[PDB]
């Protein structure tokens, strides 16, 4: 609607018989291929990313956010526990990490 | 033997121009889009295509309409069967009315 892009702002400048509109949008540059998975099996529990994507590098599994690669480590926080492992389709096996172990450890 | 209601417009000077687009042209863009919104979702209508699986694809359209997920995740096939099924009876009621 206004521009190309995710629209961010807009400036109205007037013009001879009309107006003119300099719409500012934001564009994605630099892609990059990952190996992604729907969801992750962790001790017989189907965990689902709360808001991103289960990307991997090759050997380690992240969640990012779709519009911008920032890896982050699967927590508890971050996803949440749906069902079991043998329903969803393409589901792949990692580990969840819990923050609560190394504070009941110490 | 018989003349043509084309013809006597022709004769009499009304001409009827072709378009600048032809019929496979349009069915082109209508591949087009059709393929970049299969492969990729709606990142293709803000830069580059970004290629997602069809299942991830449909689970951020949950997400947009309020649904979690693990719904999607859960009953994929019986979605998938309905979506057939749909498109299938869209089939159907092209091929016999046409109003
Ligand atoms: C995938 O990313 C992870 C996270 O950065 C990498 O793991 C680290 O890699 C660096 C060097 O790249 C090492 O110095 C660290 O010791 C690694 N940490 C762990 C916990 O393994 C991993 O190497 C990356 N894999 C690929 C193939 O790029
Ligand atoms: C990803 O893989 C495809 C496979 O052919 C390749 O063409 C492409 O250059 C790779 N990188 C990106 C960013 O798509
Ligand atoms: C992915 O695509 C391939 C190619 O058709 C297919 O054989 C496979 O069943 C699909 N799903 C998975 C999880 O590999
Ligand atoms: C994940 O681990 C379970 C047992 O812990 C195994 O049955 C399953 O095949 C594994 N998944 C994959 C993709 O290897």
């Amino acid at each position: 609607f206004c521009g190309k892009g995710y629209h961010l702002m807009s400036f109205p400048q007037s013009a001879p018989h009309g107006v003119v509109f300099l719409h500012v949008t934001y564009v994605p540059a630099q892609e990059k291929n990952f190996t992604t998975a729907p969801a992750i099996c962790h001790d017989g529990k189907a965990h689902f990313p709360r808001e991103g994507v289960f990307v991997s590098n090759g050997t380690h599994w992240f969640v990012t956010q779709r519009n911008f690669y920032e890896p982050q480590i699967i927590t508890t926080d971050n996803t949440f526990v749906s069902g079991n492992c043998d329903v969803v389709i393409g589901i792949v096996n990692n580990t969840v990490y819990d923050p609560l172990q190394p504070e009941l450890d110490s | 033997a018989a003349r043509d209601l084309i013809c006597a417009q022709k004769f009499n000077g009304l001409t009827v121009l072709p378009p600048l687009l032809t019929d496979e042209m349009i069915a082109q863009y209508t591949s087009a889009l059709l393929a970049g919104t299969i492969t990729s979702g709606w990142t293709f209508g803000a830069g580059a295509a970004l290629q997602i699986p069809f299942a991830m694809q449909m689970a951020y359209r949950f997400n947009g309409i309020g649904v979690t997920q693990n719904v999607l995740y859960e009953n994929q096939k019986l979605i998938a069967n309905q979506f057939n099924s749909a498109i299938g009876k869209i089939q159907d009621s092209l091929s016999s009315t046409a109003s």
